[PDB]
Protein backbone atom coordinates (compact mmCIF):
# COMPACT_ATOMS: atom_id res chain seq x y z
CA UNK A 1 0.00 0.00 0.00
CA UNK A 2 2.99 2.40 1.04
CA UNK A 3 4.24 1.71 -2.33
CA UNK A 4 1.17 1.67 -4.65
CA UNK A 5 0.29 4.86 -2.85
CA UNK A 6 3.78 6.63 -3.77
CA UNK A 7 3.42 5.36 -7.29
CA UNK A 8 0.17 7.29 -7.38
CA UNK A 9 1.64 10.54 -5.47
CA UNK A 10 4.54 10.33 -8.67
CA UNK A 11 1.46 10.04 -11.27
CA UNK A 12 -0.49 13.03 -9.23
CA UNK A 13 2.96 15.17 -9.30
CA UNK A 14 3.19 14.56 -12.90
CA UNK A 15 0.17 15.26 -14.24
CA UNK A 16 -0.14 18.18 -11.63
CA UNK A 17 3.72 19.69 -14.20
CA UNK A 18 3.61 19.91 -17.55
CA UNK A 19 6.95 19.15 -19.14
CA UNK A 20 7.49 23.19 -19.58
CA UNK A 21 6.62 23.69 -15.95
CA UNK A 22 8.92 21.27 -14.42
CA UNK A 23 11.88 22.25 -16.86
CA UNK A 24 11.04 26.28 -16.06
CA UNK A 25 10.00 27.51 -13.31
CA UNK A 26 9.07 31.91 -12.70
CA UNK A 27 8.78 33.78 -9.61
CA UNK A 28 9.91 36.60 -8.44
CA UNK A 29 11.20 38.29 -4.46
CA UNK A 30 10.62 42.27 -4.41
CA UNK A 31 11.75 43.74 -8.39
CA UNK A 32 13.69 40.80 -9.11
CA UNK A 33 12.04 38.35 -11.38
CA UNK A 34 13.95 35.25 -11.42
CA UNK A 35 13.55 32.03 -14.05
CA UNK A 36 15.22 28.78 -12.61
CA UNK A 37 16.06 30.78 -9.76
CA UNK A 38 18.45 33.41 -11.36
CA UNK A 39 17.53 37.14 -10.96
CA UNK A 40 16.95 39.48 -14.22
CA UNK A 41 18.07 42.46 -13.68
CA UNK A 42 19.65 44.19 -11.12
CA UNK A 43 18.61 46.11 -7.63
CA UNK A 44 20.72 49.12 -7.53
CA UNK A 45 21.13 48.37 -3.55
CA UNK A 46 22.42 45.05 -4.80
CA UNK A 47 26.31 44.19 -6.52
CA UNK A 48 24.64 41.26 -8.82
CA UNK A 49 27.17 39.88 -11.37
CA UNK A 50 26.23 40.26 -14.72
CA UNK A 51 27.38 36.47 -15.81
CA UNK A 52 23.96 35.59 -13.51
CA UNK A 53 22.16 37.78 -15.55
CA UNK A 54 24.01 36.32 -18.63
CA UNK A 55 22.51 32.70 -17.09
CA UNK A 56 19.10 34.30 -16.57
CA UNK A 57 19.04 35.03 -20.57
CA UNK A 58 20.02 31.47 -21.36
CA UNK A 59 17.16 30.31 -19.63
CA UNK A 60 14.35 33.28 -20.43
CA UNK A 61 15.92 32.29 -24.54
CA UNK A 62 15.74 28.67 -24.38
CA UNK A 63 12.10 29.30 -22.87
CA UNK A 64 10.84 31.69 -25.59
CA UNK A 65 12.23 29.41 -27.92
CA UNK A 66 11.19 26.36 -26.63
CA UNK A 67 7.50 27.61 -25.82
CA UNK A 68 7.36 28.61 -29.77
CA UNK A 69 9.18 25.29 -31.40
CA UNK A 70 5.91 23.53 -29.21
CA UNK A 71 3.60 25.40 -30.53
CA UNK A 72 5.19 25.25 -33.89
CA UNK A 73 5.56 29.27 -34.21
CA UNK A 74 8.40 30.22 -36.48
CA UNK A 75 9.51 33.44 -35.76
CA UNK A 76 8.98 36.25 -38.48
CA UNK A 77 12.20 38.53 -37.51
CA UNK A 78 15.01 36.58 -35.49
CA UNK A 79 16.38 33.20 -34.81
CA UNK A 80 16.95 32.34 -31.06
CA UNK A 81 20.45 31.34 -29.92
CA UNK A 82 20.32 29.75 -26.60
CA UNK A 83 23.31 30.09 -24.70
CA UNK A 84 23.77 29.23 -20.99
CA UNK A 85 26.31 32.15 -20.59
CA UNK A 86 26.14 34.22 -24.15
CA UNK A 87 22.99 34.08 -25.84
CA UNK A 88 22.56 36.15 -28.74
CA UNK A 89 20.41 36.48 -31.55
CA UNK A 90 20.08 35.93 -34.96
CA UNK A 91 18.18 38.10 -37.94
CA UNK A 92 16.40 35.88 -40.26
CA UNK A 93 16.62 38.98 -42.87
CA UNK A 94 20.00 39.96 -41.78
CA UNK A 95 23.06 37.54 -40.83
CA UNK A 96 25.68 40.02 -41.38
CA UNK A 97 25.50 41.83 -38.37
CA UNK A 98 24.57 40.99 -34.46
CA UNK A 99 24.23 41.90 -31.33
CA UNK A 100 24.32 39.82 -27.78
CA UNK A 101 21.94 39.56 -24.81
CA UNK A 102 25.00 38.98 -22.70
CA UNK A 103 26.71 41.58 -20.39
CA UNK A 104 29.87 42.04 -18.42
CA UNK A 105 26.38 46.44 -28.06
CA UNK A 106 24.24 44.63 -26.07
CA UNK A 107 20.96 47.49 -26.69
CA UNK A 108 19.74 45.73 -29.94
CA UNK A 109 19.37 43.06 -28.56
CA UNK A 110 17.03 43.33 -26.43
CA UNK A 111 14.71 44.95 -28.25
CA UNK A 112 15.09 41.97 -30.89
CA UNK A 113 14.42 39.46 -27.88
CA UNK A 114 10.83 41.85 -26.90
CA UNK A 115 10.81 41.36 -31.04
CA UNK A 116 10.31 37.64 -30.23
CA UNK A 117 8.02 38.59 -27.29
CA UNK A 118 5.84 40.08 -29.70
CA UNK A 119 5.53 37.60 -32.11
CA UNK A 120 4.81 34.57 -29.61
CA UNK A 121 1.94 37.04 -27.80
CA UNK A 122 0.72 37.47 -31.34
CA UNK A 123 0.22 33.89 -31.52
CA UNK A 124 -0.74 33.12 -28.23
CA UNK A 125 -3.27 35.94 -28.73
CA UNK A 126 -4.99 34.29 -32.19
CA UNK A 127 -5.29 31.35 -29.75
CA UNK A 128 -8.20 31.87 -27.33
CA UNK A 129 -10.20 35.38 -26.64
CA UNK A 130 -9.79 35.33 -23.45
CA UNK A 131 -5.67 35.72 -23.28
CA UNK A 132 -3.76 38.82 -22.22
CA UNK A 133 -1.19 40.08 -20.73
CA UNK A 134 -0.76 42.26 -17.31
CA UNK A 135 2.11 44.30 -19.13
CA UNK A 136 2.87 45.85 -22.60
CA UNK A 137 5.16 46.20 -24.69
CA UNK A 138 6.30 48.42 -27.02
CA UNK A 139 9.00 47.20 -29.45
CA UNK A 140 9.17 50.14 -31.45
CA UNK A 141 9.99 52.10 -28.28
CA UNK A 142 11.89 49.55 -26.58
CA UNK A 143 9.63 49.72 -23.42
CA UNK A 144 7.60 48.02 -21.23
CA UNK A 145 4.37 49.48 -19.28
CA UNK A 146 2.20 48.14 -16.04
CA UNK A 147 -1.71 48.58 -16.56
CA UNK A 148 -2.59 47.71 -13.06
CA UNK A 149 0.24 54.01 -15.68
CA UNK A 150 4.00 53.45 -15.08
CA UNK A 151 5.92 53.07 -18.24
CA UNK A 152 9.96 51.93 -17.84
CA UNK A 153 12.87 50.97 -20.74
CA UNK A 154 14.19 47.65 -21.51
CA UNK A 155 17.16 49.67 -23.11
CA UNK A 156 19.42 49.82 -20.66
CA UNK A 157 21.72 52.95 -21.68
CA UNK A 158 20.81 56.12 -20.87
CA UNK A 159 18.43 54.91 -17.79
CA UNK A 160 19.13 53.36 -14.53
CA UNK A 161 18.93 49.94 -13.40
CA UNK A 162 16.11 50.07 -11.22
CA UNK A 163 13.87 51.30 -14.14
CA UNK A 164 15.12 48.61 -15.78
CA UNK A 165 15.04 45.57 -13.43
CA UNK A 166 11.54 46.55 -13.30
CA UNK A 167 10.83 46.24 -16.42
CA UNK A 168 12.29 42.72 -16.69
CA UNK A 169 10.66 41.47 -13.88
CA UNK A 170 7.37 42.64 -15.69
CA UNK A 171 8.49 41.16 -19.03
CA UNK A 172 9.14 37.90 -17.01
CA UNK A 173 5.42 38.45 -15.64
CA UNK A 174 3.81 37.90 -19.31
CA UNK A 175 6.28 35.13 -19.67
CA UNK A 176 4.43 33.63 -16.48
CA UNK A 177 1.13 33.99 -17.71
CA UNK A 178 2.36 32.66 -21.84
CA UNK A 179 3.97 29.50 -20.08
CA UNK A 180 0.58 28.93 -18.07
CA UNK A 181 -1.63 29.54 -21.07
CA UNK A 182 0.87 26.85 -23.55
CA UNK A 183 0.54 24.47 -20.35
CA UNK A 184 -2.83 25.11 -20.42
CA UNK A 185 -3.39 23.85 -23.94
CA UNK A 186 -1.38 20.31 -23.06
CA UNK A 187 -1.33 19.41 -19.11
CA UNK A 188 -4.72 17.24 -20.24
CA UNK A 189 -4.02 16.18 -23.38
CA UNK B 1 5.81 6.42 9.07
CA UNK B 2 9.46 6.13 7.55
CA UNK B 3 10.65 9.22 9.92
CA UNK B 4 13.84 8.67 11.44
CA UNK B 5 13.53 10.15 14.74
CA UNK B 6 16.58 11.41 16.87
CA UNK B 7 15.40 10.94 20.50
CA UNK B 8 17.45 12.82 23.21
CA UNK B 9 16.82 10.75 26.81
CA UNK B 10 18.53 13.22 28.72
CA UNK B 11 16.51 16.19 27.30
CA UNK B 12 13.22 15.21 25.40
CA UNK B 13 13.03 18.62 23.89
CA UNK B 14 15.91 18.49 21.60
CA UNK B 15 14.51 15.61 19.73
CA UNK B 16 13.97 15.76 16.02
CA UNK B 17 13.28 14.30 12.75
CA UNK B 18 16.19 12.93 10.69
CA UNK B 19 14.63 11.77 8.27
CA UNK B 20 13.33 14.80 6.72
CA UNK B 21 13.66 18.76 6.53
CA UNK B 22 11.49 21.66 7.43
CA UNK B 23 9.28 20.90 4.68
CA UNK B 24 7.44 18.28 6.86
CA UNK B 25 4.73 19.27 9.40
CA UNK B 26 7.11 19.93 12.49
CA UNK B 27 6.53 18.31 16.31
CA UNK B 28 0.95 7.74 35.01
CA UNK B 29 4.13 8.59 36.67
CA UNK B 30 6.07 7.39 33.32
CA UNK B 31 8.13 9.50 32.28
CA UNK B 32 6.62 9.66 28.60
CA UNK B 33 8.23 11.89 26.24
CA UNK B 34 5.20 12.78 23.80
CA UNK B 35 5.59 14.07 19.86
CA UNK B 36 2.67 16.38 18.89
CA UNK B 37 2.46 17.81 15.20
CA UNK B 38 2.31 21.53 15.05
CA UNK B 39 -0.90 23.26 14.16
CA UNK B 40 0.73 24.92 10.62
CA UNK B 41 2.17 29.30 -3.29
CA UNK B 42 5.91 31.32 -3.78
CA UNK B 43 8.56 29.19 -5.35
CA UNK B 44 11.17 30.03 -2.95
CA UNK B 45 13.33 27.95 -4.79
CA UNK B 46 12.60 24.72 -6.79
CA UNK B 47 10.94 21.07 -4.56
CA UNK B 48 13.54 19.04 -3.71
CA UNK B 49 13.49 15.04 -3.93
CA UNK B 50 12.31 13.16 -0.93
CA UNK B 51 15.31 12.17 0.74
CA UNK B 52 13.52 10.21 3.02
CA UNK B 53 12.21 6.56 2.68
CA UNK B 54 8.92 6.20 0.55
CA UNK B 55 8.43 2.69 2.57
CA UNK B 56 8.22 1.01 6.06
CA UNK B 57 12.09 1.30 7.17
CA UNK B 58 12.83 -2.03 8.98
CA UNK B 59 16.20 -1.61 10.44
CA UNK B 60 18.88 1.35 12.10
CA UNK C 1 32.91 -4.53 35.46
CA UNK C 2 34.34 -3.13 31.83
CA UNK C 3 32.06 -4.13 29.08
CA UNK C 4 31.86 -1.87 26.90
CA UNK C 5 28.34 -1.01 25.45
CA UNK C 6 29.91 -0.03 21.68
CA UNK C 7 33.18 -0.73 20.54
CA UNK C 8 32.93 3.01 18.98
CA UNK C 9 30.34 4.87 20.55
CA UNK C 10 28.86 7.76 18.64
CA UNK C 11 31.25 10.74 18.64
CA UNK C 12 30.60 13.42 21.17
CA UNK C 13 27.70 15.33 21.15
CA UNK C 14 27.28 13.66 17.83
CA UNK C 15 23.74 14.79 16.43
CA UNK C 16 23.04 13.10 12.42
CA UNK C 17 22.48 15.69 10.59
CA UNK C 18 19.73 13.97 7.78
CA UNK C 19 22.47 14.30 5.36
CA UNK C 20 22.07 11.54 2.75
CA UNK C 21 25.28 9.74 1.53
CA UNK C 22 24.52 6.29 -0.22
CA UNK C 23 21.00 5.47 -1.58
CA UNK C 24 21.33 2.07 -2.49
CA UNK C 25 18.92 -0.51 -3.71
CA UNK C 26 20.76 -3.56 -4.65
CA UNK C 27 18.35 -5.72 -2.89
CA UNK C 28 15.50 -6.81 -4.96
CA UNK C 29 12.95 -6.25 -2.24
CA UNK C 30 12.41 -5.85 1.88
CA UNK C 31 14.95 -5.69 3.58
CA UNK C 32 15.11 -7.83 7.33
CA UNK C 33 17.99 -6.39 9.18
CA UNK C 34 21.34 -4.48 9.56
CA UNK C 35 24.07 -5.28 11.00
CA UNK C 36 27.43 -3.51 11.30
CA UNK C 37 30.30 -5.40 11.81
CA UNK C 38 32.04 -4.79 15.28
CA UNK C 39 35.15 -3.52 13.58
CA UNK C 40 32.47 -1.06 11.34
CA UNK C 41 34.78 -2.09 8.48
CA UNK C 42 31.36 -3.95 7.02
CA UNK C 43 27.95 -4.48 7.40
CA UNK C 44 25.56 -6.39 6.17
CA UNK C 45 22.00 -6.38 5.52
CA UNK C 46 19.71 -9.49 4.53
CA UNK C 47 16.69 -9.29 2.32
CA UNK C 48 13.20 -11.11 1.35
CA UNK C 49 15.09 -11.79 -1.87
CA UNK C 50 16.92 -14.68 -0.17
CA UNK C 51 20.22 -12.48 -0.77
CA UNK C 52 22.84 -11.18 1.62
CA UNK C 53 25.07 -8.29 0.85
CA UNK C 54 27.91 -6.89 2.64
CA UNK C 55 28.72 -2.90 2.75
CA UNK C 56 32.58 -1.32 2.98
CA UNK C 57 31.22 1.43 5.37
CA UNK C 58 34.36 3.35 4.67
CA UNK C 59 33.06 3.49 -0.07
CA UNK C 60 30.04 5.40 1.80
CA UNK C 61 31.74 8.54 0.23
CA UNK C 62 28.66 2.41 -3.11
CA UNK C 63 28.34 -1.11 -4.51
CA UNK C 64 27.75 -4.16 -2.91
CA UNK C 65 31.23 -5.13 -2.30
CA UNK C 66 30.09 -9.04 -1.29
CA UNK C 67 26.97 -10.76 -2.17
CA UNK C 68 25.44 -14.43 -1.29
CA UNK C 69 22.45 -16.14 -2.75
CA UNK D 1 -13.50 -29.42 31.33
CA UNK D 2 -12.28 -25.86 31.02
CA UNK D 3 -9.66 -27.34 28.46
CA UNK D 4 -12.77 -28.88 26.62
CA UNK D 5 -13.68 -25.72 25.72
CA UNK D 6 -10.38 -24.39 25.32
CA UNK D 7 -9.57 -27.58 22.74
CA UNK D 8 -12.48 -26.31 20.82
CA UNK D 9 -12.25 -22.40 21.25
CA UNK D 10 -8.14 -22.44 20.49
CA UNK D 11 -9.31 -24.87 17.59
CA UNK D 12 -11.53 -22.14 16.06
CA UNK D 13 -8.71 -19.19 16.41
CA UNK D 14 -6.43 -21.64 14.48
CA UNK D 15 -9.31 -22.43 11.78
CA UNK D 16 -9.72 -18.21 11.95
CA UNK D 17 -6.47 -16.96 11.80
CA UNK D 18 -5.75 -19.80 9.00
CA UNK D 19 -8.79 -18.43 6.81
CA UNK D 20 -7.34 -14.64 7.81
CA UNK D 21 -3.76 -15.43 6.90
CA UNK D 22 -4.95 -17.20 3.05
CA UNK D 23 -7.24 -13.60 2.79
CA UNK D 24 -4.27 -11.31 3.54
CA UNK D 25 -2.39 -13.66 0.77
CA UNK D 26 -4.37 -13.11 -1.83
CA UNK D 27 -4.83 -9.43 -0.88
CA UNK D 28 -1.81 -8.77 -1.15
CA UNK D 29 -1.49 -10.57 -4.32
CA UNK D 30 -3.99 -8.82 -6.10
CA UNK D 31 -2.67 -5.89 -4.27
CA UNK D 32 0.75 -6.08 -6.16
CA UNK D 33 -1.25 -6.80 -9.74
CA UNK D 34 -2.75 -3.29 -9.01
CA UNK D 35 0.88 -1.87 -7.74
CA UNK D 36 2.50 -3.01 -11.19
CA UNK D 37 -0.08 -1.23 -13.17
CA UNK D 38 0.82 1.85 -10.96
CA UNK D 39 4.55 1.65 -11.77
CA UNK D 40 3.77 0.61 -15.71
CA UNK D 41 1.48 3.80 -15.56
CA UNK D 42 4.25 5.97 -13.81
CA UNK D 43 6.94 4.23 -16.33
CA UNK D 44 4.90 5.28 -19.44
CA UNK D 45 4.18 8.77 -17.96
CA UNK D 46 7.43 9.40 -17.17
CA UNK D 47 9.07 8.06 -20.53
CA UNK D 48 6.49 10.05 -22.09
CA UNK D 49 7.11 12.94 -20.64
CA UNK D 50 11.19 12.81 -21.27
CA UNK D 51 10.63 12.16 -24.68
CA UNK D 52 8.87 15.58 -24.82
CA UNK D 53 11.37 16.95 -22.72
CA UNK D 54 13.96 16.08 -25.24
CA UNK D 55 12.13 16.34 -28.40
CA UNK D 56 10.98 20.22 -27.27
CA UNK D 57 13.73 21.83 -24.78
CA UNK D 58 16.93 19.28 -24.69
CA UNK D 59 16.87 17.74 -28.15
CA UNK D 60 20.40 15.57 -28.28
CA UNK D 61 21.63 14.78 -32.01
CA UNK D 62 25.35 13.13 -33.03
CA UNK D 63 27.34 14.90 -35.74
CA UNK D 64 32.34 13.04 -33.99
CA UNK D 65 30.46 15.40 -31.87
CA UNK D 66 27.40 15.49 -29.91
CA UNK D 67 24.80 18.53 -29.23
CA UNK D 68 22.12 19.90 -27.19
CA UNK D 69 19.14 22.37 -27.91
CA UNK D 70 20.89 22.69 -31.52
CA UNK D 71 24.06 21.89 -33.53
CA UNK D 72 25.16 25.49 -32.11
CA UNK D 73 25.55 23.33 -29.20
CA UNK D 74 28.35 20.34 -28.62
CA UNK D 75 30.82 18.53 -26.87
CA UNK D 76 33.09 16.08 -28.14
CA UNK D 77 32.33 12.22 -28.49
CA UNK D 78 35.27 10.43 -26.63
CA UNK D 79 34.94 13.02 -23.51
CA UNK D 80 38.50 14.37 -24.29
CA UNK D 81 38.15 17.77 -23.09
CA UNK D 82 41.79 18.30 -22.74
CA UNK D 83 41.55 21.30 -25.10
CA UNK D 84 38.92 23.35 -23.31
CA UNK D 85 41.50 22.39 -20.20
CA UNK D 86 44.51 23.43 -22.24
CA UNK D 87 42.66 26.63 -23.21
CA UNK D 88 41.80 27.46 -19.78
CA UNK D 89 45.44 26.91 -18.37
CA UNK D 90 46.94 28.93 -21.33
CA UNK D 91 43.76 32.11 -20.60
CA UNK D 92 44.72 31.92 -16.99
CA UNK D 93 48.45 32.35 -17.72
CA UNK D 94 48.45 34.14 -20.97
CA UNK D 95 45.07 35.59 -21.38
CA UNK D 96 43.50 36.38 -24.55
CA UNK D 97 40.61 37.64 -26.54
CA UNK D 98 37.09 35.89 -26.92
CA UNK D 99 37.23 37.28 -31.12
CA UNK D 100 34.46 35.03 -31.69
CA UNK D 101 31.25 33.36 -30.15
CA UNK D 102 32.55 29.79 -31.67
CA UNK D 103 35.19 29.91 -29.09
CA UNK D 104 35.46 26.97 -27.05
CA UNK D 105 34.99 28.38 -23.94
CA UNK D 106 31.78 29.66 -24.92
CA UNK D 107 29.90 26.82 -26.82
CA UNK D 108 31.18 23.99 -23.82
CA UNK D 109 29.90 26.16 -20.89
CA UNK D 110 26.73 26.07 -22.74
CA UNK D 111 26.49 22.33 -23.06
CA UNK D 112 27.92 21.51 -19.74
CA UNK D 113 25.11 24.16 -18.31
CA UNK D 114 22.07 22.63 -20.32
CA UNK D 115 23.33 19.19 -19.51
CA UNK D 116 23.36 20.02 -15.77
CA UNK D 117 19.90 20.88 -16.27
CA UNK D 118 18.69 17.93 -17.88
CA UNK D 119 20.25 16.00 -15.27
CA UNK D 120 18.28 17.74 -12.59
CA UNK D 121 14.85 17.69 -14.57
CA UNK D 122 15.10 13.76 -15.36
CA UNK D 123 16.41 12.96 -11.65
CA UNK D 124 13.23 14.38 -10.64
CA UNK D 125 11.02 12.53 -13.72
CA UNK D 126 12.69 9.68 -12.74
CA UNK D 127 12.54 9.69 -9.03
CA UNK D 128 15.99 9.39 -8.85
CA UNK D 129 18.37 10.39 -6.21
CA UNK D 130 21.52 11.37 -7.81
CA UNK D 131 24.56 10.39 -5.88
CA UNK D 132 26.56 13.84 -6.73
CA UNK D 133 24.45 17.01 -5.21
CA UNK D 134 24.96 19.40 -8.59
CA UNK D 135 22.74 22.41 -9.90
CA UNK D 136 23.10 24.32 -13.17
CA UNK D 137 25.00 26.97 -11.36
CA UNK D 138 27.86 25.03 -11.32
CA UNK D 139 28.76 25.75 -14.60
CA UNK D 140 27.19 29.32 -15.16
CA UNK D 141 29.24 32.64 -13.86
CA UNK D 142 32.87 32.79 -14.16
CA UNK D 143 35.11 30.54 -16.73
CA UNK D 144 36.10 27.95 -13.99
CA UNK D 145 39.11 27.34 -12.51
CA UNK D 146 41.02 24.15 -13.03
CA UNK D 147 40.30 22.34 -9.80
CA UNK D 148 36.69 23.61 -9.67
CA UNK D 149 36.41 22.38 -13.34
CA UNK D 150 37.79 18.62 -13.01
Amino acid sequence: ENQMRYAQTQLDKLKKTNVFNATFHIWHSGQFGTINNFRLGRLPSVPVEWNEINAAWGQTVLLLHALANKMGLKFQRYRLVPYGNHSYLESLTDKSKELPLYCSKFDHAMVAFLDCVQQFKEEVEKGETRFCLPYRMDVEKGKIEDTGGGSYSIKTQFNSEEQWTKALKFMLTNLKWGLAWVSSQFYNK
Amino acid sequence: DMKIRFWDLAYPERSYVVAGSTSSPSVEGTEVVQEIQNKQTPRRGPESLPVGHHDIITDV
Amino acid sequence: ENAEWESKPPPPGWRPKGLLVAHLHEHKSAVNRIRVSDEHSLFATCSNDGTVKIWNSQKMETRSILTYS
Amino acid sequence: QKLYSRAQRHQEKKEKIQRHNRKLGDLVEKKTIDLRSHYERLANLRRSHILELTSVIFPIEEVTSISITGPWISLPNNGDYSAYYSWVEEKKTTQGPDMEQSNPAYTISAALCYATQLVNILSHILDVNLPKKLCNSEFCGENLSKQKFT
